[PDB]
């Protein structure tokens, strides 16, 4: 057919407007196309403004963009290679292979934009997904068909949560892998993927269980928010032609919402609460609903998101909480506390946690373990000022306990052993749960606190009492 | 399957024959196309509020009607909308679809069949902004609403009409307590007395998919569903549908409500109502007001909830009970919807995450959760018949209000203290478990003769169970007396309190 | 044994949606086109001699 | 009362230049000579309408203005009034007179180009909107075909949408 | 023939009319426009120009379109006034509610009147006898004066305004008018059958209040015009009968918030935290059409509610300065037990002095405040330290001012519901009395707990004695 063209006439930030001419008016969310010197640069389609003007978003810088300039249509969305050729090949925004390990060989290409899968829903929550890490396990055990928390602001180690779940789970699982890591370091994505090279998850010639998307925030807003959607789209046909249990992995959702807010202002919007979007639980509901368990297949997300300013009360997280079941906080105050993971116990939670689902045994080992910390923070007030003395027998007995416990949530972790000195160690949830419940019903009282500071289980507990009375005391 | 063949032949019959008889002249030409608006050049005398069809086949909601050019919604995404497209009017307001034939079905905000399970067998079509009815046309509220939570029945009356609020933070029990009153509903749902059924009627409005089908799946296990409405929103619709679908399950209500039948709404987090009306009116260049929603939020949620009312018997003594949730950040109850919800409801059940890992399930905030209504819209048999149940209030207040700042002084503070506590660990109760009155009213009445000997903390909940045990045993004769007559006589005041002393002894 | 019934209508309608496919296909290549023209023609004067 | 409402957005200037001509006389010399001004401003388009611009101060566009009245005065009534407010006002000067055409045309001809289901052009010389447009439909039907091309006619894919829908 | 104008625009509550005729209605006219079930009714608030005006529905715009053919009625909303109004129910725009019959009547008055002179202000200093320990020691009401209800939503204002009715209401006071402004229906019929029931009202009789209901359920535009026509009828029944009547409105904040509810869509900026920037030269006039005169006297007694019980927002703040006896309720003594919550410091009073109400009420009203005040001082002590590290006059201070606090609860004749406990109504000199000689210290041995929900301190001695005989 003939190809579409139109003239540029505004060029606002990384907002492009685009003059068109009789009936040739494009798609919403319809790749544009521009011959620019370095490249291709597409222009997605936002809004319609009429007279044949269409508001566009460019998925790259807008450099040297003269007024005027010819623009061509692709004819539909943004399409990315799709297969298991992708596995080993780390992609873009658009699909462009940015390994250079040649070009990408792939037998599909689907549009980036699709709808969620209706009621064609499944709801199998009974899978509690062995994590490892004791905190996780007990108080909001990770469900194999869900959506994963990973909360927390700047220097809390979501990332390196993250980097503990890609070694603990996409190892020993049957059922590829997705990380579309939107909007962190490229250092970061540098050393994952090195890692990954290492380990053997990925072979340059060989199999390679991961499809590797990535966009930093290199890119312009509009990449941004759009890589997401990206990777998704790589989930989808893995989900759905092959018929596999996929493991979406992103490194932060909360930049999405960001590079929304970006564009917004420019786009022609009145500004929301805090300067956000009005679009932004639309938006987000439509980018996290596609990820969904999918009667033919199923899907594990660990999502991860970034509170703005340590504010748990700003719109995009407290948003973003409503479509998430198993969550993580990983407050600030346990971080300066030294316990590391820094997750509150006390916000964690999860749906799993039911006596019917995880055990009652557990359900009782978790309640309790909830009231003694729990305990510990009604009193903190008094301890703050007046201390300890002025408690009562119980208040005393049920406060070191609660001290106790909560030094000993803390757990190594296999991938910050450099920034502890102490080799990673994973518990199982049975191990974890028994001595939970034994330093709950008081069996270890009369062992030091500082001996349940990164350990494993009780017997870990115990040898550093053993030690800490031998040598130090 | 033939017979769908020749269904939808005769469908795409009809469906010519409809299209072919409108030449129509006023069908407007799309200006312009927003996230998720359209103002449109045409329809001349389009009616406000209504709908449209676009010539893609996407419906549309008439809200602003300025001069030259229309502001039309989407129920549905701008996907498959362009410029200059024919947008045909459908004549009449915003409609949906009410009848018997929902039973048993989940529908979406428009009332389309969702759950696929074929089509709406619906007796009639009714407006999604109908009047509230007026001050003379309905009665007090009498009838009590048996939730089957003995901390919601004995100390947070609701009734038929009334407008109960589950104020709360995220993840603290908000639809645990809607869930279980409709759990709870089956007692009577299941019999012949149509005075005393009350069918459930649920909104979900931002609520992922996921999270529906979890709570579907749950009403059919417990055979609640065959009573049961559901209407959702998911987050993935449009701000239009989910602004609109409370007002069509309030119509789905007032159905039930106007043809003598009582029925119960649970709107379940009206707050992205809110926010998905801010996303309406900011989307529309309508002037926004405090902290950019739009001034008439107020208005917005007055009309949907006054729509739940107590009927009275000159038009057939119909009721509508209204079970809004909202959801505050960080237990701030002064903010600006919270402080709306709280003024427009019938009374609040205050839920805390502080209480809830605390121990206390429920986790009611009796210091803040009260009812305009107290012994009005209560069973007679946990009222002045028990005593105490009229006034458990102020000593729930009283044990609160001595706890280490009153610290005990005499024997009577520790009584006191004793029988409090012993009482909040009474009134614990676990999800999927409703209760009933005739076994609320002993286990509480055990709590005026006899709590403080209670065979300690750990084991007051077997004590609670074994006490239904020695009374379900033994001594169906009290539970039946006080289930049918609803109240307790003197004579059946002794026997009570008999029982009571003589498991008290054992 | 019911559910599978249920999920045997809802598999003959997933083919059913493919099968428009085939029918659609079938629809793009006459010269109908031609001839549907005439049928607006005889259509749109029904429709305002009614009027 | 004028036939169609403009509803402002520099389209004031032309429902109040019919009012004005309305008001005593002269519907069409005014607009015969406003129909000239724009056949002679697009005669010089570089010298047209690039001097519509903005960037060009208010005694320049006083000597424009009246630079356009030439030609034995063609601007002949209140177009002068037209070409003085514009001066002192927003300048470019073609959109609003295709408002007053549209408005004129409205008072005196009344033709739409519909079709419904038919992406006919058909204009319609007659004040009367009633049965006029078969006979319209059908010239244009028995001659012409200008475009007529629905590509696809919405009633068969909508109904085979919804009904693969259920 | 009137005045015929188009519609142009329909934006929520704003209907803009365009008058095709050069003759324009002025504001505050009332429209009327042809709807299928009544006659819709518009209000003009601004000129916009081009012969087109902005107006504000009384009642809801559904299935409005671009054209109704729209009528001047010329002249502001008339409301029906006169004694066959009392016992009936009347809307917004002067319609009935009830379903009774048309208002028979020979007199409509605008409900757009200007507040009366300088020249025609007068004074008072009756106190109004409540029955109410607190409300008539601490804060006395005045006759013919201006009574505040401040408190936020769940304190008991609707509450203590059906015991203000059923107390005064009743016999004292020649005529009484009811305003209801944006609140809870059912709370309206509570209030329609206690009035039938009681007597006040009668169907087939002489009634004795009026009532005018403009509830949540309504737009906007008849919120924040019902109170003006309870102006209306109150001051016709004050000027022209010369009667001493009892405008009763609830929820006065109400208006104000309807009126910043409309105040964006008008294109007006809006002032800070989000309310009109006229609210308070309108809330002026509405307050100040709410006097005593030379010809009749008014006595006023409505609820403010303070949005998320903040005493500093700009409404409450601006509402206090137009009311003579403020009595605020709060919260925390609210859920102290304390139901009929009135705060003992906040809640003041012009009318006290001891020029009105003696030397001796004055002294006995001044120690009992202070002494609430070193109570509330120290608090901190009290609780995070401890009450054991206080001087002897200290822990006596403590103790009496608790007695005193649960001492000013008052059993409520409308709060048996919620209570359980009959009613009380304590006079004047009995709560003087029995607060001084708690005051003195001559009660200082019962202990607290008789105190609290009692009448005067003959119930205290009673209930003292009583608790002895089943603590035998
Ligand atoms: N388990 C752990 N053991 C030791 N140190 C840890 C652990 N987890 C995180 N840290 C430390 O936390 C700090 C931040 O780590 P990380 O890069 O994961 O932060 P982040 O919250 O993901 O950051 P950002 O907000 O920049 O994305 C580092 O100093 C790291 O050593
Ligand atoms: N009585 C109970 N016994 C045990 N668990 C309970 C009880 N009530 C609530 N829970 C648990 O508390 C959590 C939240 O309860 P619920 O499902 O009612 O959510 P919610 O408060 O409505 O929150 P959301 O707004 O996130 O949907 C769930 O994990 C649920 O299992
Ligand atoms: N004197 C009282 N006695 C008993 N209960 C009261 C009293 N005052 C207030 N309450 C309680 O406070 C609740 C709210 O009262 P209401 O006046 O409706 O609130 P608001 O003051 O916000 O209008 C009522 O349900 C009632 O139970
Ligand atoms: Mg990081
Ligand atoms: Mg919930
Ligand atoms: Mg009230």
């Amino acid at each position: 057919s003939t190809p579409i063209t139109g003239k540029v006439t505004a060029v606002i930030g990384a907002i492009v407007d685009v003059h068109f001419e009789q009936s040739e008016l494009p798609a919403i969310l319809n790749a544009l196309e521009i011959k620019t010197p370095q490249g291709k640069l597409v222009l997605e389609v936002a809004q319609h403004l009429g007279e044949n003007t269409v508001r566009t978003i460019a998925m790259d810088g807008t450099e040297g963009l003269v007024r005027g300039e010819k623009v061509l249509d692709t004819g539909g969305p943004i399409s990315v290679p799709v297969g298991r050729e992708t596995l080993g090949r780390i992609i873009n925004v658009i699909g462009e292979p940015i390994d250079e390990r040649g070009p990408i060989k792939s037998k599909l290409r689907k549009p980036i934009h699709a709808d969620p899968p209706s009621f064609a829903e499944q709801s199998t929550s009974a899978e509690i997904l062995e994590t490892g890490i004791k905190v996780v396990d007990l108080l909001a055990p990770y469900a194999r068909g869900g959506k994963i928390g990973l909360f927390g602001g700047a220097g809390v180690g979501k990332t390196v949560f993250i980097q503990e779940l890609i070694n603990n789970i996409a190892k020993a699982h049957g059922g590829f892998s997705v990380f579309t890591g939107v909007g962190e370091r490229t250092r970061e994505g540098n050393d994952l993927y090195r890692e990954m090279k290492e380990t053997g998850v990925i072979n340059l010639e060989g199999e390679s269980k991961v499809a590797l998307v990535f966009g930093q925030m290199n890119e312009p807003p509009g990449a941004r928010a759009r890589v997401a959607l990206t990777g998704l789209t790589i989930a989808e046909y893995f989900r759905d032609e092959e018929g596999q249990d996929v493991l979406l992995f992103i490194d932060n959702i909360f930049r999405f919402t960001q590079a929304g807010s970006e564009v917004s202002a420019l786009l022609g919007r009145i500004p929301s609460a805090v300067g956000y979007q009005p679009t932004l639980a639309t938006d987000m509901g439509l980018l996290q609903e596609r990820i969904t368990t999918t009667k033919k297949g199923s899907v594990t997300s660990v999502q991860a998101v970034y509170v703005p300013a340590d504010d748990l009360t700003d719109p995009a997280p407290a948003t973003t909480f409503a479509h998430l079941d198993a969550t993580t906080v990983l407050s600030r105050g346990i971080s300066e506390l030294g316990i590391y993971p820094a997750v509150d116990p006390l916000d964690s939670k999860s749906r799993l946690l039911d006596a019917a689902v995880v055990g009652q045994e557990h359900y009782d080992v978790a309640s309790k373990v909830q009231e003694t910390l729990q305990t510990y923070k009604s009193l903190q007030d008094i301890i703050a000022i007046l201390g300890m003395d002025e408690l009562s027998e119980q208040d005393k007995l049920t406060v070191e306990r609660a001290r106790k416990i909560q030094r000993f949530l803390s757990q190594p972790f296999a991938v910050a052993e450099v920034f502890t000195g102490i080799p990673g160690k994973l518990v199982r949830l049975k191990d974890t749960v028994a001595s939970f419940k034994a330093v709950l019903e008081g069996k270890y009282d009369n062992i030091p606190e500082h001996a349940f500071y990164m350990v494993g289980g009780i017997e870990d507990v115990v040898a550093k009492a053993e030690k800490l009375a031998a040598e130090a005391n | 399957k033939a017979q769908p063949t020749e269904v939808s032949s005769i469908l795409e019959e009809r469906i010519k024959g409809v299209s072919d008889e409108a030449n129509l002249n006023e069908t407007g030409r799309v200006l312009a196309v927003g996230d998720g608006i359209a103002r449109v050049f045409g329809l001349n005398n389009i009616q406000a509020e209504e709908l449209v069809e676009f010539s893609s086949g996407v419906k549309g909601m008439a809200l602003n009607l300025e001069p030259g050019q229309v502001g039309i919604v989407l129920f549905g995404s701008d996907r498959l909308v362009k410029e200059g497209e024919l947008v045909k009017r459908t004549g009449n307001i915003v409609d949906v679809p009410v009848g018997p034939g929902l039973l048993g079905r989940v529908v979406d905000a428009l009332g389309n069949p969702i759950d696929g399970k074929g089509p709406i067998d619906a007796a009639g079509r009714s407006r999604a902004q109908v009047k509230a009815p007026g001050i003379l046309p309905r009665r007090s509220v009498h009838e009590p609403v048996q939730t089957g939570l003995k901390a919601v029945d004995a100390l947070v009356p609701i009734g038929r009409g009334q407008r109960e609020l589950i104020i709360g933070d995220r993840q603290t029990g908000k639809t645990a307590v809607a869930l279980d009153t409709i759990l709870n509903q089956k007692r009577w749902n299941n019999g012949s007395d149509e005075s005393k059924k009350l069918y459930c009627v649920y909104v979900a409005v931002g609520q992922k998919r996921s999270t529906v089908a979890q709570l579907v799946q749950t009403l059919e296990q417990h055979d609640a569903m065959k009573y049961s409405i559901i209407v959702a929103a998911t987050a993935s619709e449009a701000a239009p549908l989910q602004y609109l679908a409370p007002f069509t399950a309030a119509s789905i209500g007032e159905w039930f409500r106007d043809n003598g039948k009582h029925a119960l709404i649970v709107y379940d987090d009206l707050s992205k109502q809110a926010v998905a009306y801010r996303q309406l009116s900011l989307l529309l260049r309508r002037p926004p007001g405090r902290e950019a929603y739009p001034g008439d939020v107020f208005y917005l949620h007055s009309r949907l909830l006054e729509r739940a009312a107590k009927l009275s018997e000159k038009e057939g003594s119909g009721s509508l009970t209204a079970l809004p949730v909202i959801e505050t950040q960080g237990g701030d109850v002064s903010a600006y919807i919270p402080t709306n919800v709280i003024s427009i409801t019938d009374g609040q059940i205050f839920l805390e995450a502080e209480l809830f890992y605390k121990g206390i399930r429920p986790a009611i905030n009796v210091g803040l959760s009260v009812s305009r209504v107290g012994s009005a819209a209560q069973v007679k048999a946990l009222k002045q018949v028990a005593g105490s149940l009229k006034l458990f209030l102020a000593q729930y207040r009283e044990v609160a209000a001595f706890a280490q700042f009153g610290s005990d002084l005499d024997a009577s503070t520790k009584q006191t203290l004793v029988r409090g506590e012993r009482l909040t660990q009474l009134l614990k109760q676990n999800q999927y478990s409703p209760l009933a009155t005739e076994e609320q009213v002993p286990l509480i009445y055990a709590g005026v003769n006899g709590h403080l000997d209670g065979i300690e903390l750990s084991r007051i909940g077997e004590f609670e169970s074994s006490f239904l045990s020695y009374l379900k045993s033994n001594h169906n004769e009290l539970l039946t007396e006080i289930r049918e007559k609803g109240e307790l006589s003197k004579e059946l005041l002794a026997s009570l309190k008999s029982a009571t002393e003589s498991f008290v002894a054992t | 044994w019911v559910r599978y019934e249920a999920s045997l209508r809802q598999l003959e309608q997933r083919q059913l949606a493919k099968s428009v496919i085939s029918r659609v296909q079938s629809e793009l290549g006459n010269p109908k086109f031609q001839e549907k023209v005439l049928q607006q023609s005889i259509s749109e004067i029904e429709q305002l001699l009614s009027k | 009362p004028p036939p169609v409402r403009l509803f402002g957005v520099e389209g004031t200037y032309a429902t109040a230049l019919y009012q004005a001509a309305a008001k005593n006389s002269s519907i069409d010399a005014a607009f015969q000579s406003l129909q000239k001004v724009e056949s002679t401003v697009k005669k010089n388009p570089k010298l047209g309408h690039l001097l519509l611009n903005p960037a060009l101060s208010l005694k320049d566009r006083n000597s424009v203005i009246d630079a356009i009245v030439e030609t034995h005065k063609n601007l002949d009534g209140y177009v002068v009034n037209l070409l003085k407010v514009l001066s002192e006002n927003n300048r470019l000067g073609c959109f609003e007179k295709i408002a007053s055409d549209f408005g004129v045309l409205n008072d005196a001809h009344n033709g739409l180009l519909k079709g419904t289901v038919t992406s006919a052009e058909p204009l319609d010389p007659k004040s009367f909107k009633r049965i006029e447009k078969a006979l319209s439909a059908s010239k244009l039907v028995g001659q012409g075909k200008s475009l007529k091309l629905e590509n696809v006619v919405k009633p068969e894919i909508k109904g085979g949408l919804i009904v693969e829908l259920g």
